[PDB]
């Protein structure tokens, strides 16, 4: 049944305010380990 | 090829531009995106980099520097810098919402680019810095990267592949500026969203201090539909070094305002007449079209009857394509004061780091505040002239020029209006 | 509307802030997306989250975005004077931004702007007394063929016109939460008299793929 | 060696690479207008008072800024140089202050003498100037930020050389307003040179503060005493009686600061 009436964009309704970075907190496990300069900060 | 447009939805690059199909993972595959992504990421940084140059892309952020010749600036061994590519998701410009409906609508896309894009250039991760306001928009933009690492789309071995690359989301703050791509750059790292001084290019220094390519959402995500479809299919779009399709904005005093992909070298006339539905009581009410968003100069009425909706064609006629952000204005409007809102939206969007924009987008703002009431005399119009030419050139970024060229624009075309304007206020306030 | 702080005893660095132990998991997954050696470049998503907690910014969320990210307190002072969605004062619960620049003026967004203020009885920078609204004038949203539209706390109310944004603020004021749309007949950014364009299906995976891939 | 070629005004000159055009213009002794631009703070490139034209090429650079390429012709007196020149100290001197009579840095001012040998005669500025609130940075550094022109040198200094991170600027475009955001006293050991390398009058001598005028004061190049550095300074007198002690440019003691105590 090809639909092309309605918007299927209806999950934004849902959203809250932590929801970007629940995100983040999720897909904090998936990702590459970080690279490092080699010190701990420009002022270090 | 002549007469540019008509263009078929076949050769549509962003499909579900209108969110009427599924934007999430079941949705893009099904309708071609994440397909035969392995295959192009195997064939090598410098097949892609072919693809990208053989098609003509030329950077959709608006300045249109060709993208395969901008991407293989990172075409190089490293030297233990990491490399990034960094999507310009701002879309700050007045006139534009295209990114936002890549973003929200096609967000695998955007990623699949993500992906291809940093293979071509051997880039580690992608930043996508979105624009702040567009939360809805981020949380989508996330959630279809959560769907692709589920899928082993993006991360440790991405597609199958073997090359490892993640996907970030930034979002901004409420800076116009922190879509200049040092600017942004900047933002990444934590600071004020302050443009640097080129040399160096982000390729040499970008973010962190490592090579950087920053790419717009549109130039990002039609990458894969290239290596796809193929450099000659791009190519064969618009005219010679115009080629591709565009997404275009038609927002302002039009009947249907709405963003459409048109084929390149489209005429501005043929696109607000088919699919905006025409200005707002008919072609004969138009005065002025602001071709590319508001740093464009605008084009009055006797030039937009022939003009063409590419890069060259609106060079020659002195303005720029820009974001193809096509903002109309009738004969009803009072254009000294939408260029001024326009110039105090230039200065209260102004980083103020460099002396001629910060003092001069607001000596603009007050001399077309006085303009907008006449409260003036025609000799101030040419010294606003000169004032401008005093910002254009001389600054760090392209805000200068962007806040320099609608006063050019509106002095050049509508000098008449100004005079009568300010001797209507002489002879009724003396 | 001033980039000095002076403290008031609502605002000075004793005022208690600090983040819940969920902010500070959040706080750590936003740190780890950056590479080592640059714990600096989470100073805008945290400060953000910090907003996110309080509402607005007092000088006891920057000073602590600050000390969590060993940065020096002027370095999230220029931050959160720099840009413009950084509350460093209390704005109410619903933060009501009218785009007025050229292409939402042009659909004329100063309607909209002054049926909000009349519907408040507040003007522009102004907070109703309940602490509910503050309305303020802001610069392109992003949203221009979908003019006039404002923007409420997350979300953009897109197509408006004065009983349109009058329904929002009822709505608003009867504690539910609106739909984050086109308040037209539209449901995104289509042409409003049908679709001039997509009308096809989409052709799905394989269409149009070169030989050799 | 491998020393490129370089053109200033046509002239031939050697520079390592990386040398700037600024520097290159130094070394055939020309000496271009600058603000923000101090040989020994990082390069910002926030006045564009530098902006030269390189010639076969249709857009000035920030001398400061740009290195050389090799085969470069800077030309330091060129049309559009000049005119670059002349808009920016245009759009210096539109909100500053006419404040010369009561500033303490007239008649060693860098924004009068290089609005006098550059910039034009006259004001096109026919509107009403912003004026910004003062700061209280401490009783050694009176502080009138009317007179700031925003060139960071406050910042580069206090970041880099005296290792504080506490000025910064706040705001953005013209309300951008450099200071500590907080009721914050400057008190470094080092926090006095800030009044040397700020070209206006918008930080001064809060001790030296009206009392005195460059023009009538005798300098006389003596040595510090305070400690064991040796630090060589000036002493400015007027009539007989010490006014105040600058730096003197010594490369290997005090390169041209002073400490607050010598100060
Ligand atoms: N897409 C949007 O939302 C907006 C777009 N714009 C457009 O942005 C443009 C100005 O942006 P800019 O990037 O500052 O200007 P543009 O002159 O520099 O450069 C475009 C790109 O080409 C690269 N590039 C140019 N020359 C290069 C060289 N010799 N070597 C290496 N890389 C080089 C730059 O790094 C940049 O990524 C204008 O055309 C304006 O219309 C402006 C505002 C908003
Ligand atoms: C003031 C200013 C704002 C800009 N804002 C954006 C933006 O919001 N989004 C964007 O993609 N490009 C923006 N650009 C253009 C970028 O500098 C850059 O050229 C682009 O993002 C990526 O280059 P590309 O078009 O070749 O892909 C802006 C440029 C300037 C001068
Ligand atoms: S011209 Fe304006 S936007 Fe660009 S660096 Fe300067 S203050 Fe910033
Ligand atoms: S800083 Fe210089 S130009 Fe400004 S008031 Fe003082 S002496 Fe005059
Ligand atoms: S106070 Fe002086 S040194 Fe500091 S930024 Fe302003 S002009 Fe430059
Ligand atoms: S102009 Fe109001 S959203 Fe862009
Ligand atoms: S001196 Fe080069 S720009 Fe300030
Ligand atoms: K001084």
């Amino acid at each position: 049944p090809f639909d092309n009436t309605t918007y299927k964009n209806l999950q934004h309704h849902d959203y809250s305010t932590y929801t970007f970075l629940d995100l983040n907190l999720d897909l904090s496990k998936f990702r590459m380990p970080q690279p490092s300069s080699g010190r701990e900060s420009p002022r270090h | 090829k002549t007469s540019f447009g008509s263009l078929k939805d076949e050769d549509r690059i962003f499909t579900n531009l209108y969110g009427r199909h599924d934007w999430r993972l079941k949705g893009a595959q099904s309708r071609g995106d994440w397909y035969k992504t392995k295959e192009i990421l195997l064939k090598g940084p410098d097949w892609i980099l072919g693809e990208v140059k053989t098609s003509g892309l030329r950077g959709r952020g608006g300045a249109g520097f060709p993208t395969g010749l901008k991407w293989s600036f990172m075409n190089k061994p490293s030297d233990g810098r990491p490399k990034y590519l960094v999507v310009n998701a701002d879309e700050g410009e007045p006139g534009t919402c295209k990114d936002r409906e890549i973003i929200r609508h096609d967000p695998h896309k955007l990623v699949e680019g993500c992906l291809v894009g940093g293979r071509a250039m051997g880039a580690r991760a992608a930043y996508i810095y979105i624009r702040g306001e567009f939360y809805n928009e981020a949380s989508n933009l996330q959630v279809a990267i959560r769907e692709a690492y589920e899928a082993g789309l993006i991360g440790k071995n991405a597609c199958g592949s073997g090359y490892d690359f993640d996907v970030f989301v930034v979002r901004g703050a409420g800076a116009y500026i922190c879509g200049e791509e040092t600017a942004l750059i900047e933002s990444i790292e934590g600071k004020q969203g302050k443009p640097r001084l080129k040399p160096p290019f982000p390729a040499d220094v970008g973010v962190f201090g490592c090579p950087t390519t920053v790419a717009n959402v549109e130039t990002v995500a039609v990458s894969p539909t290239i290596c796809r479809r193929g450099g000659a299919w791009f190519a064969s779009f618009g005219r010679e070094r115009n080629s591709g399709t565009k997404l275009f904005n038609i927002s302002g005093h039009v009947n249907n305002p709405c963003t459409v992909e048109e084929e390149m070298s489209v005429p501005l006339k043929e696109l607000i007449e088919k699919h905006a539905g025409g200005v707002t009581g008919g072609w004969d009410n138009l005065l002025a079209v602001i071709p590319g968003g508001s740093s464009t100069p605008l084009i009055p009425k006797s030039v937009c009857e022939t003009v063409l909706m590419d890069f060259d064609a609106l060079i020659q006629a002195q303005t720029g394509l820009g974001t193809a952000a096509v903002i109309v204005m009738d004969r009803s409007t009072d254009i000294v004061k939408a260029i001024a809102r326009l110039i105090e939206f230039y200065k209260h969007e102004s980083c103020g780091q460099c002396t001629p924009c910060r003092e001069g987008v607001d000596w603009m703002n007050k001399v077309m505040a006085r303009f907008v009431r006449g409260d003036a005399r025609p000799a101030e119009i040419d010294s606003l002239w000169e004032i401008s030419k005093q910002i254009e050139g001389h600054t760090i970024c392209a805000l200068g020029d962007g806040a320099a060229w609608p006063v050019q624009g509106l002095i050049r075309h509508f000098r008449p209006e100004l005079e009568e304007r300010m001797q209507r206020f002489a002879q009724q306030h003396q | 509307a001033l980039f000095v702080h002076r403290d008031t005893p609502k605002n000075n660095p004793e005022t208690p802030f600090d983040f819940t132990p969920e902010n500070y998991k959040r706080i750590e997954a936003i740190v780890k997306n950056y590479p080592e050696g640059h714990k600096a470049a989470a100073v805008l998503p945290v400060l953000d989250l910090a907003q996110r907690q309080n509402g607005w910014l007092p000088i006891s969320a920057m000073n602590k975005v600050a000390e969590i990210l060993q940065v020096p307190p002027m370095r999230v002072y220029e931050v959160a004077t720099f840009y413009t969605m950084y509350n460093r004062k209390p704005v109410g619960k619903y933060h009501i931004q009218v785009c007025t620049t050229t292409p939402c003026m042009l659909r004329n967004s100063d309607s909209i702007l002054e049926a909000i203020q009349k519907k408040l009885g507040i003007k522009v920078g102004e907070t109703t007394p309940d602490k509910l609204f503050t309305l303020i004038e802001v610069e392109c949203l992003g949203a221009c063929v979908n003019a006039p539209m404002v923007q409420i706390n997350d979300n953009y109310y897109e197509d408006l016109t004065p009983k349109d944004i009058e329904e929002i603020i009822d709505e608003l004021k009867a504690g539910k939460i609106p739909k984050p749309g086109p308040r037209s007949g539209r449901f995104s950014c289509e042409p409003a008299g049908g679709l001039t364009s997509l009308t096809e299906p989409p052709k799905g995976p394989g269409f149009g793929v070169q030989a050799g891939l | 060696s491998n020393l490129i070629e370089v053109f200033v005004d046509g002239q031939s000159v050697m520079v390592e690479p990386g040398t700037t055009v600024l520097q290159a213009c130094e070394k055939v002794g020309m000496q271009i207008p600058r603000f923000c631009y101090h040989e020994r703070l990082s390069v910002a490139g926030n006045c564009r008072m530098c902006l030269v034209e390189i010639e076969k090429a249709p857009k000035v650079v920030a001398a400061c800024a740009m290195p050389v390429m090799k085969g470069w012709n800077i030309l330091t007196n060129s049309e559009k140089t000049k005119k670059a020149r002349e808009g920016v100290m245009e759009f210096l001197l539109a909100n500053h202050p006419l404040d010369c009579p009561i500033c303490d840095q007239g008649g060693e001012c860098d924004l009068q003498d290089q609005s006098m040998m550059f910039g034009s005669d006259r004001s096109r500025f026919l509107e009403g100037k912003r004026a910004v609130e003062d700061k209280n940075i401490g009783p050694l550094v009176k502080t009138i930020m009317t007179r700031c022109i925003q060139c960071t040198r406050c910042i580069r200094f206090a970041s880099e050389i005296a290792g504080v991170d506490d000025l910064g600027t706040t705001g953005r475009g013209n309300d951008m307003q450099v200071g500590t955001y907080i009721e914050k006293m400057f008190m470094s050991e080092l926090s006095g040179n800030i009044i040397d390398i700020c070209p206006v009058g918008a930080l001064t001598s809060k001790p030296y503060a009206f009392t005195a005028r460059p023009w009538e004061t005798r300098k006389t190049e003596s040595i510090d005493v305070m400690d064991a550095v040796g630090s060589n300074i000036v002493v400015s007198t007027r009539t007989g009686e010490v006014m105040r002690i600058l730096p003197r440019m010594h490369e290997d003691i005090n390169e041209e600061w002073i400490s607050d105590k010598t100060r």
